[PDB]
């Protein structure tokens, strides 16, 4: 059968919603993974780069 | 002509 | 700077200026009330569509779908042709940012008039120059905390940002923006009131209670503990979310209900050495921030409160 | 069991009688576990993963 | 009447050159520069006498900081302007503009935030989930002032010391008048 929460109900909707707590789950962060990286350069002179 | 002979100019 | 079109009644044989009329809608008439005489008669009182000035303006338009008999062609040429409107895409912008907004309120579990007035501000505020290199994200979370805000549930920054991927910086930048912008048009064309201000701690402090099971006399505690805690100097300067914690658990060890500071602040998402720095400032008002009636009725005295 | 969540964001437990008198639905919540799996592989050219 | 005149913590300064400079060299040549294309298109140098900083550019832009009187800045400018012309660039000294103004002091008595905020709207802005102190745009003069709830007053866009004296002599009344107990 189908199990019952016996919790108090504010208990267990504590994670539900606009939650205080900030998610710790690292899953599908394709954003993140990408946008750590990053590296600019400098205007190196014609003459070398030609 | 910015540099007359100088540290820069070396 | 228009015609008048303006009509007025009034009893020929009275005269009298204003006139007293009385609206007798059970006999459809409008009578005067002084003589009885009857001005105007026959007064009237799906085949049509609602819709709010306010979130829309005039903007009428119709959709088109299937019927008894239709042929898929049919409708997918029409939504084609309907789509490549220029007129109609203006506004199609602001719609697309209602939807949005309206998801993200539905995922928050939010009352009706939270998202409406989330809404009202998002269209008050939007076709500025002001907001124009802003995030819509970071428009559609502020238009959200001051929809939260004018409704009395007002929410907090971490709270919307859990839904909400936007960072602080620009999270205050367009708030600050779009109340400037809010303002302005309540003077030029109300908006706020005691709720506009920005600590008022005392809204979170039930949720909070309720997010960590303590019951309704606890909460009624903490309120009173938060409210009092103001007269601190020493505490008077911190964050709402820190004051009403450090509150919340003094009650908590107040009631001795066996819930640790280590998951106070997990919960509430709180650092558990805030939280005891704050309880140390408020043991040495403890005294103040107890309600008389509770002591008085001996629930609990002062005895009940660990101090270090 | 059968709860509800106030416009303040407090929840409690609903009881027919309360649900009845302030015309809300009298229903409770549904809860699921959920697992998060990510798997990776070596895409040589012209091979199975 | 308030008998306390804030103190100017920092002086923000902009002079030109009108030549263009090598930004290898200065960094190669001078004692204290830090010269990270990375991090900055700028060489980051600071003097002891005055002890302030420079952000010169190659454009012959600099930006000095750090001076705690305009006398002291002008003087600053002038050591930083010799410093190149030691070095050898074509470095003379040119417009000298103080662009920004920042002075601190405090009123010696709690201050209600929130009684600012709700009776002064249309200036202040306080959300304290951010930061601790409320923040007053006063519009003449153009300033901005950061009020905490210890009773001490930051005052900063002032660009000269006559403005930043004027806000903080227009802004004592209205602090005073929400003074905790
Ligand atoms: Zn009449």
């Amino acid at each position: 059968r189908i199990t019952t929460l016996d919790e108090t109900v504010g208990v267990t909707m504590s994670h539900t919603g606009m939650s205080m707590r900030s998610d710790n789950s690292n899953f599908l962060k394709v954003g993140r993974e990408k946008a750590k990286s990053n590296i600019k350069s400098i205007r190196m002179p014609k003459k070398e780069i030609l | 002509k910015v540099r007359p002979g100088s540290i820069a100019a070396a | 700077r228009g015609p008048n079109l303006n009509i007025v009644l009034t009893c020929p044989e009275c005269k009298v200026y204003p006139p007293k009329i009385v609206e007798r809608f059970s006999e459809g008439d409008v009578v005067c009330a002084l003589c009885g005489l009857v001005l105007s008669d026959k007064l009237v009182d799906r085949v049509g569509e609602a819709s709010n000035p306010l979130l829309d303006g005039n903007n009428l338009s119709t959709r088109i779908g299937k019927g008894e008999t239709t042929d898929m062609r049919f409708t997918k040429e029409l939504n084609k042709a309907q789509g490549k409107n220029v007129m109609d895409k203006k506004d199609n912008e602001v719609q697309a940012a209602f939807a949005k907004i309206t998801m993200l309120c539905d995922a928050a579990e939010l009352p009706k008039i939270v998202k409406d007035c989330a809404k009202e501000a998002y269209k008050l505020c939007h076709d500025e120059k002001t907001l124009k290199g802003k995030s819509m994200e970071s428009i559609m979370a502020a238009s959200i905390l001051i929809g939260c805000r004018r409704a009395e549930v007002a929410r907090t920054f971490k709270e919307i940002q859990s839904l909400i991927h936007v960072k602080t910086k620009e999270f205050g930048k367009t708030l600050n923006i779009m109340k400037n912008i809010l303002r302005g048009k309540s003077e030029d064309g109300k908006i706020d009131t005691d709720n506009m201000s920005g600590a008022q701690n005392l809204t979170y402090i039930p949720r909070f209670c309720s997010h960590l099971g303590l019951p309704m006399q606890v909460t009624t505690s903490a309120e009173y503990t938060a409210k009092k805690c103001k007269e601190i100097k020493e505490i008077a300067g911190k964050s709402p979310i820190t004051i009403a914690v450090v509150s919340i658990y003094l009650n908590i060890l107040l009631f001795q209900i066996p819930i640790t500071a280590a998951k106070v602040g997990q919960t509430l998402q709180v650092t558990e050495g805030t939280i005891k720095s704050g309880y140390k400032i408020l043991y040495e008002h403890r005294d103040k921030l107890v309600d008389p009636q509770l002591i008085a009725n001996g629930v609990v005295s002062l005895d009940n409160l660990p101090g270090v | 069991k059968p709860m509800v969540n106030e416009s303040d964001g407090v929840t409690h437990a609903l009881y027919p009688q309360e649900a009845r008198l302030r015309n809300l639905t009298y229903s409770s919540g549904l809860f699921v576990d959920v697992k998060k799996r990510t798997y990776e592989a070596i895409d040589v050219p012209g091979r199975e993963l | 009447t308030s008998g306390i005149v804030p103190t100017l913590q920092n002086i923000v300064a902009t002079v030109t050159l009108g030549c263009r400079l090598d930004l290898k060299t200065v960094a190669l040549h001078a004692r204290n520069a830090e010269y990270n294309p990375k991090r900055f298109a700028a060489v980051i140098m600071r003097i002891r006498e005055p002890k302030t900083t420079a952000l010169i550019f190659a454009s012959g832009k600099m930006v000095v900081t750090g001076a705690k009187s305009e006398d002291d800045s002008k003087l600053a400018s002038r050591k930083y302007a010799r410093i190149i012309q030691k070095i050898g660039f074509a470095a003379k000294f040119t417009d000298f503009k103080i662009q920004n103004i920042v002075g601190s002091c405090d009123v010696k008595f709690p201050i209600r935030l929130e009684g600012l905020a709700f009776s002064h709207g249309t200036f202040s802005s306080y959300e304290p989930e951010l930061f601790p102190g409320l923040i007053y745009r006063m519009v003449k003069p153009k300033i901005v002032l950061l009020i905490f709830v210890s009773g001490k007053i930051v005052l900063t866009g002032a660009k000269q010391r006559e403005e930043i004296y004027q806000a903080f002599e227009a802004i004592y009344p209205v602090l005073s008048e929400f003074r905790k107990m």
